[PDB]
Formats: structure tokens, sequence, C-alpha cells
């Protein structure tokens, strides 16, 4: 019971964490680089749209 | 004439109100998928009938009253009369059908789902419209309703006056089919519904020891009765006894029956869903 | 006793997470241009379910999607042509999840009945019936044609081998029932959000919860990875949607508006990851901007409560299946 | 080419016809949920009318379908929000479990469960049919002086039997007071929260009773009648 929880927290303790600035910058870079190929973000042309 | 312009203004307001209300009803039903319901198909049928009435017979009738003459052709006089009869009969029969639907929904809740379907509702609406159209167009278009006395003959031959003269037989038949049979059916339906509501309220009081039906039924029945019954009574009388009733009173009661159409959608569309749909529309 | 040690380790984890933080995503993001207003309309409105809808899953292609309802029929639709390719009657009257295999050959459904039935589209019959769960299976997803991961009413999440029909491994460590699950672009990692505020990342091969995120104040109804796979977003009965980052191991942002108090049933991301789309108990969907956290659009077409929300792999369209038995395709 | 489109349209038409038949079958059937305490006596009443237990019993040519989600010892009920189209929720409570306290009384926990069901944001239009099991055993307990409700329930000390209460053809005043006190304890929770959309129907049932099917049929009929009346603003 409690031993399993203690072991799980001990295992979760030793995890390397990168600074939030770097992670935010990586998410920013992905969103900026892959923004061109997004029909939702940029209104797709009517001819290009399969639905309409 | 100040008297004439006032009548023109009041009829213009009446036709505008009828058209606006009914168009709003059809638009609200058609726009939203939540509103489309088996009973709402009958509501749409009633709204369409009243809208056709307001578009066709109210403006032409007002023009006939104000100008005191019929500028258009005799065939258009007959067509206008047929359209008016069709609209009135369809509207009243649709009210009767709505009452019957409520009766079958309350009295037999278990079998109500199977009793009424979309296809069956469409069949019922088509049958109502077919019988109304027959009763209106066929006797009028085939000239069975035309009277025999010289007073009607001169009016029918003349191309300037569009007045209604009818036999003692067609008047009775049309009045019966349009109003009296629907009146009896609706009275019996709403008596049964009131008894069921009273029984349910009595049971609820028997339990949970720690009115509303009367007001709603009073609206639904009394408005329709006070709007249509006098006109049909004088419709029967004018062939039963010609001398008593006057033409002006006859037309006045007919116009009360007309404004019944504009009163209908304020009564039959007070549900909160219809209110939300109306708010979204406007 | 052991509770003191557990509290000490939890405090150490909290201190490490706090020291790891440098600045919020808003601090970096506020400089860039906003997404602007986003307008979407119901390109296709798909009809044919008797009862209210809970779950849909887009196929590998953007063409096909599968939906289920309590009327007992699992219907596969062709989104482009608005045609019903298949309709599968379901043994269980109540179903709460759907799954469309990456190959498209198989489709699996769960339900209140504690059985994960898998149907072979290309033969529709019950290929395998998966049993061994105490509680209702809330969500099911496909690692491949042979492997399926199911979150169930009991705290355990399980990985199954379809051919063998037995649980290859079971994931334990949650307090409440597991409601939502999402797979990474690579099939190695997956998370599961449960009734408890905690949402845990799992490792399929190891079978252990590497990280646990507990930012929420209530049950988590929806969870979904970022397309990169480094982040995921969680819905809740609270009006907040939160974006969690695996490397940072803590919450990055919360998506909430003062006016809305309804919970979030389903969440999803756009292909680029800029737009977070979240369903709501308020009969409408909201399209947040992930970086800005400022709402960019609203989808109020549905009449009843939305229950599912998926975005095509191509990124062409978004489909929301609500409780009015009506599933609508937005673009 | 167009042949594939024509074949797909034909398949769509066949599926639509099958769905229409399924809708015709589905509309007739009325769905019920039988929620109750584990020790209340659900099994006996289920056998009386007859992970999830589904039974199909028909009365007066009306198809009733009943589901009973038992087991797993669930305390936070999330499946309860799925049962939104059910006409009625059958609640089975043992009114004779007042003295038996499972570490709070079982009847008190049943009252809490009924309150949770009643005050649910999703079951705001679902009526509850309440069955109070083991009236004979309740009578056996109340006739004996070992356990009295006043000791366990403090409101019973000042409580009195309702004037309009209808006693059984053969029943003691004390058991009548006890059963009516329990029924009013449930009905006090039932009445306050509701706005008139849904009601509670309390029925006093023994294990030997076999007329429960008719009682459920009548309760469902009343529920649908009241729903239709309120829809038309008549009630
Ligand atoms: C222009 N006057 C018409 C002619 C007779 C008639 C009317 C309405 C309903 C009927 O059933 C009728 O037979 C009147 O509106």
């Amino acid at each position: 019971q409690a031993r399993k929880l203690v072991e799980q927290l001990k295992m979760e303790a030793n995890i390397d964490r990168i600074k939030v600035s770097k992670a935010a910058a990586d998410l920013m870079a992905y969103c900026e680089a892959h923004a061109k190929e997004d029909p939702l973000l940029t209104p797709v042309p009517a001819s290009e749209n399969p639905f309409r | 004439e100040v008297w004439v312009v006032g009548m023109g203004i009041v009829m213009s307001l009446i036709v505008l109100a009828i058209v606006f209300g009914n168009v709003l009803v059809i638009t609200a039903i058609a726009k939203f998928e939540r509103l489309q319901t088996v009973t709402n198909y009958f509501i749409t049928s009633l709204a369409c009938a009243d809208l056709v009435m307001g578009l066709a017979v109210v403006p032409f009738g007002a023009a006939h009253i104000l100008t005191k003459t019929w500028t258009f052709g005799n065939f258009w006089c007959e067509f206008w009369t047929s359209i008016d009869v069709l609209c009135v009969t369809a509207s009243i029969e649709t009210l009767c059908v709505i009452a019957v639907d409520r009766y079958f929904a309350i009295t037999s809740p278990f079998k109500y789902q199977s009793l009424l379907t979309k296809n069956k509702a469409r069949v019922i609406i088509l049958m109502v419209w077919i019988v109304s159209g027959l009763t209106s167009f066929l006797p009028i278009q085939m000239h069975w309703y035309r009277a025999t006395h010289q007073e009607a003959i001169n009016c029918y031959a003349e191309e300037t006056c569009c007045d209604f003269f009818t036999n003692q037989a067609y008047a009775i038949a049309s009045s019966i089919v349009s109003f009296y049979v629907p009146l009896v059916i609706m009275v019996f339906v709403y008596s049964r519904v009131f008894q069921e509501a009273k029984r349910q309220l009595q049971k609820i009081d028997k339990s949970e020891g720690r009115h509303k039906a009367l007001k709603t039924l009073g609206i639904i029945m009394g408005t329709f009765t006070l709007c249509w019954l006098p006109f049909f009574i004088v419709n029967i009388v004018h062939v039963i006894q010609d001398n008593l009733i006057r033409k002006e009173v006859y037309i006045l009661l007919n116009w009360i029956g007309y404004v019944n159409s504009g009163f209908n959608p304020l009564i039959y569309c007070r549900s909160p869903d219809f209110r939300i749909a109306f708010q979204e529309l406007l | 006793q052991l509770r003191q040690e557990a509290e000490q380790l939890k405090n150490q984890i909290r201190d490490a997470r706090k020291a790891c933080a440098d600045a919020t995503l808003s601090q970096i993001t506020n400089n860039i241009d906003p997404v602007g207003r986003i307008q979407m309309r119901t390109r296709r409105t798909l009809r044919g379910h008797l009862a209210k809808i809970y779950a849909m899953h887009w196929g590998t292609d953007s063409r096909l999607l599968v939906s289920a309802s309590q009327d007992g029929k699992l219907i596969i639709w062709d989104s482009y042509t608005t045609n019903k390719v298949h309709a599968i009657p379901l043994r269980s009257s109540w179903v709460m999840t759907c799954a469309y295999a990456p190959s498209g050959n198989y489709v699996a459904c769960g339900g209140l009945d504690n059985i994960c039935s898998i149907y072979n589209l290309k033969t529709v019959r019950v290929s395998r019936e998966l049993a061994g769960h105490t509680g209702y299976l809330s969500c099911c997803r496909f690692l491949d044609d042979n492997q399926i991961v199911t979150s169930s009413g009991d705290t355990t999440c399980a990985l199954w081998d379809i051919e063998t029909g037995q649980q290859t491994t079971t994931f334990t460590g949650h307090t409440g029932d597991v409601m939502s699950l999402s797979l990474a672009p690579d099939t190695r990692l997956f998370v599961s959000g449960a009734c408890d505020a905690s949402a845990k990342l799992w490792d399929v091969r190891e079978g252990m919860c590497r990280q646990t995120f507990t930012g929420h104040e209530s049950d988590i109804n929806a969870i979904c990875f970022f397309p990169n796979g480094n982040a995921f977003a969680t819905g809740s009965d609270d009006a907040t949607c939160r974006l969690f980052d695996l490397r940072a191991d803590q919450e990055l942002m919360t998506y909430s508006h003062d006016n809305i108090i309804c919970g979030i049933t389903s969440v999803s991301f756009s292909k680029s990851g800029r737009l977070l789309l979240a369903g709501y108990d308020d009969f409408n969907c909201n399209v947040w901007d992930a970086l800005k956290a400022d709402r960019a659009g609203v989808l109020a077409g549905h009449d009843n409560r939305v229950s599912c929300l998926g975005v095509t792999d191509d990124g062409m369209a978004v489909a929301t299946g609500s409780w009015d038995s009506f599933l609508k395709i937005w673009n | 080419q167009r042949n594939e489109e024509k074949a797909q349209r034909e398949a769509n038409k066949k599926i639509e016809k099958q769905l229409q038949k399924d809708k015709q079958v589905y509309r007739a059937t009325h769905r019920l949920l039988l929620l109750g305490a584990g020790e209340s006596g659900k099994s006996t009443i289920v056998k009386q009318m007859r992970g999830i237990f589904e039974t199909k019993f028909q009365v007066d040519k009306v198809n009733f379908h009943m589901f009973d989600v038992g087991g797993q010892r669930d305390e936070r009920r999330k499946w309860i929000q799925c049962f939104n189209d059910v006409t009625a929720i059958i609640f089975v409570v043992a009114s004779s479990s007042y003295n038996m306290v499972i570490r709070t009384n079982r009847l008190q926990e049943a009252l809490n469960l009924f309150k949770s069901i009643w005050n649910n944001r999703w079951l705001r239009t679902i009526s509850v049919i309440l069955f109070l099991n083991k009236q004979d055993l309740l009578a056996e307990k109340v006739l004996a002086g070992k356990s009295k409700i006043e000791d366990y329930f403090p409101e019973f000390a000042r409580y009195t039997t309702p004037e309009d209460a209808t006693p059984e053809p053969g029943e003691d005043p004390r058991v009548t007071r006890a059963k009516y006190f329990i029924r009013d304890e449930f009905l006090r929770i039932s009445t306050a929260s509701g706005d008139g959309r849904h009601y509670c129907y309390p029925h006093f049932t023994c294990a030997v009773d076999t007329e429960n099917i008719r009682r459920v049929f009548n309760d469902c009929r009343d529920i649908i009648q009241r729903m239709h009346l309120r829809q038309y603003e008549l009630l």
C-alpha cells in the first residue's frame, strides 16, 4: 500500500527537467514552423477544400 | 375620408401583423433542427394556411372594402373566394388536428409514439389540405354555390362587383365542414384533456400533501370560439333568414374570423423552445 | 510513518518543479501576433443516430469516421460524401467509446458493459471480445492492428493482444476511474486522465507511470497530446483547460474564461498545434489559441451537449458529435 | 467511377431503411434503471417483475427494458449521467434497515443516495419510482422493543402519523407510523428540490408482493402523462 506509493514517488524523483523557457521556445518554434500546413489556422481556398 | 383612411390603416396593420408572425413561425421551424417535431409539422401547416390567408385574401378584401368595387376580373373574384374558403377551412381543421394530436399524446401515452410518425403526420396534413381544397375550389370553380335569385345573378354577371351570394345548401355544408365538426371534435378533446389534467392534479395532491389547465384551455378554446362562432352563426342565418342579417355585419364577422389567423401563432407558439428560436432569429 | 516519507518526496517534487520554472508561456508568447478571429461553419451535418452520441474517431485518412450511441448501432460514415458505409449493431446497449484502427481493417467499441468488443470491418462481426476489466471502459485506442489500450472504470488501464485476447500488461496507480486516454505519434508513450485530479504519463513497454500531473481541481474528462508529443492538454469539470509539458513536468497554462462555468467534455489540437479545440457542457465548442490562451472562435451549432471532438490527421476538418444525435463537420 | 458512387448510395439506402426499422423498434421500448442499495433487496424485486443486468418484460403490450448496474462498489457515480433517456429510475430501499448501522445507518445512506440522484444536473427530468422493501421485517422490528426509530432517528420523537394517511387492511398503529415516517423522510427530499418536472412515487412493497409489474406500469403511464401535460403547460 504505502510502500508502493513511496517507491513510485522515489522513482518519479530522479527525472531530468529542462527549463520552462526552453520548452516554451520549442513549442513556439514548432507552432511557427508547422503553421503553413494548417487548413484550420489559415482559411483553405474553396477549390482546395475537399468538403466545400 | 377620415373614416376610410382609418379602416385602411387598421387593415394594413392587421395584414402586416399576420404576415410577420406567420413568416416568423415558419422561419423558426425550418431554421432549427430542434424545432422540427411531429406536432410542429401541424404547427407549420397552420402557419402556412394563415400566411396564405394574410397574403391573398386580407389585402384584396381590404381593397374591396375601401374602394367599394372589384377592379380585377370576375375569374379573379372566384379565385379569391376559393382561396379564402380554402384558407379558413385548412386553418380550422389544422387546429382540430392539433387538438386531436394532443388528445392522443395525453390519453394514450404508451401508444402515442407509434400512433403518430413523420410519414403519418405528412399523410394527415396532406389529407386535411386535400379535403379543404376540394370543399373550397370544387363547388366554387364549378359554380355549384351560385344562388338563383336575381340579386345574385346580376352581381355574378356584372364585372365590377365581387360579392358573396350562396345557396341554402352549400352555405350549410361549408359552414359545417369548416367549423362545426372541428368545433365538436375540439370540445370533446379538450374536455377529455381537462378531465385527465384534473385527475393528475388530484393524484398529485393525494400524494405529496405538503388552475393552470383551466387558463390554457380557456385561451385555446375561447379565442377560437369568440373569433369564428359568430361568423358561422350568421353564415347559417343568412340562408335560413335573409332579411335579418346585414351585409356589413357579415363582413365584420368574417374579418374577425380573419384576425383569428393572426391571433393563432401567439397562442400556439408560447413554448420556451419557440421563444429561444424567436430570440435567435431576431 | 510512510506517510511522512511520501509527503517529503511530494514536497521535494513540488520544490523541484517550482525551481525549474523560469517564466510562463505568456511571457514569451505575448510578443508574437495573435491568431485572430477564426470562423467555422458546418460543412457537413451527418444524420442517422437514434440516441445521443459520446465518441468518434477519425480514420487514418480524413475520409472515414466512426460514431456510436446508446441506440446500439456503431455507424461508420463517409465524411466527404455523407454516406453510411457500414452500420454495426452492438450487443451492449450502452457504449461509451470508439476506436478506428490505423490500417482501417478493425473498429473497436467499449461500453458500460466491461467488455472491449473489436469488430472486423473487412471480412461486420465481433472478431474478439476482450474481458477482464472491473469497470466500464471509458476510452479505447489502437497502437496497431494487434494491440489496443483501454481505460476502464476500475483504476487499472490495460494493454491487450487481440489475437491472444489477454492483457499483456496492466497500468496501476490511479485513485479514481480513468475517463480519457491519448496515444503519442510514436506508440511508445500514452497518458490517462482519471477522476482524481492527477493525470499520469505511461510507458507502454515498461508499464510504469513516469510522471504525474495534478494541476486540476476536479475530474479530468478529456486529454490529448500536442502534435509534437512533448505536451498534452486536459479538460475537466472545472471550466479550466490546462496544457502540460512532459519535459518541464509541470503545468504551462490554463485556458478559462470568467463567463463559462461548464465543464469540458472533449479536447483536441489542430495539426500545427496552434489551436486547441475544447467541447463544453454549454452546448457549444470554443477554439482557444494554445500559445496566446485567448479564445479565437466559437462553435454554437449543436443543440445538445457535445461529447466528442476530433481533428483529421490531414487537418482538414473538425467533427463534433453532441447529445442531439447530430454529428457536424466543421472546417 | 460513378458505379462506386451508385453502389455506395444503394448501401446508404439499405442502412437508412434498417435504421428506420430500428427506430420503430426503439421508440416503443421504455427504458428503466433499477438503482438501489446492495442489501436493500434488489434481487427479489427484479425476480418479481421478471457488468450490467438487462431484462425485458412486457405488460399490456408495452415493452419495458430494465438495467441494473450493480457491483464494483462505485462511490462516485459517472455512469449515472448516461441514463438520461430513461423514463423512470426504480429506487429500491430497505425501510427495515433503520437500526442496522454499517460503521451512519443504511437507511441514512440510502437517503443520501436518493438526494444525490435527485440533485443531479443531468437527471433533472427523470422521475424516480421508490420501492420500500421488507415491510414485514420492518413490522417485526418495530413490534419488538429492542430497537426503536426514536433512538436512531431523532425526528421520529416528535413525529405523528399523517391524518390523511391510508393504513393497510390489517396493520398496527406503530408499524403504520414507522412506515409513513420513512416514506415522508424520502418525500421531504423528493419534493423540495424538484420544480415539477419530475416526481417521486413511493410504494410499500413486501418480498411476497407480485403486483410490482402493474405498479411500475401505472407509474410509467403517470410519468409520461405528467410530462406531456407539462409540455403543453396544462399541468
Ligand atoms: C368572402 N366570404 C367567405 C365566403 C364563405 C365562407 C367564408 C369562410 C369560411 C367558410 O367555410 C365559408 O363558406 C368567408 O370568408
